[PDB]
């Protein structure tokens, strides 16, 4: 799987309260986190399915 | 080489058999193996080496 999938979730410097999905490598599946609205990193998905397709076993 | 020889890096706490712990043996990086009592919530369901002999013969 891509290396960016192993990075911690990044809320960022903005103040929005948007729920996004990130792949948690310790658990082996995608979980939710709060995203601030700007400067997203790559481990940040709008749907769990897209997150698993990208990071589940790629 | 079997990945089961390597203790998962995130496992820190051990659990006694009276609380569901299961004994496994992993390589120790010093020519041998050491026992580790795996907590139910950390266990992957894999069939880890269950004796010192099996770990020593497969991992060292």
């Amino acid at each position: 799987r891509p290396d960016f999938c192993l990075e911690p979730p990044y809320t960022g410097p903005c103040k929005a309260r948007i729920i996004r999905y990130f792949y948690n490598a310790k658990a082996g599946l995608c979980q939710t986190f709060v995203y601030g609205g700007c400067r997203a990193k790559r481990n940040n998905f709008k749907s769990a399915e897209d997150c698993m397709r990208t990071c589940g076993g790629a | 080489y079997n990945r089961l020889c390597i203790k998962p890096r995130d496992w820190i706490d051990e659990c006694d058999s009276n609380e569901g712990g299961e004994r496994a043996y992993f390589r120790n990086g010093k020519g041998g193996c050491d026992s580790f009592w795996i907590c139910p919530e950390d266990h992957t369901g894999a069939d880890y080496y269950s004796s010192y002999r099996d770990c020593f013969n497969a991992c060292i």
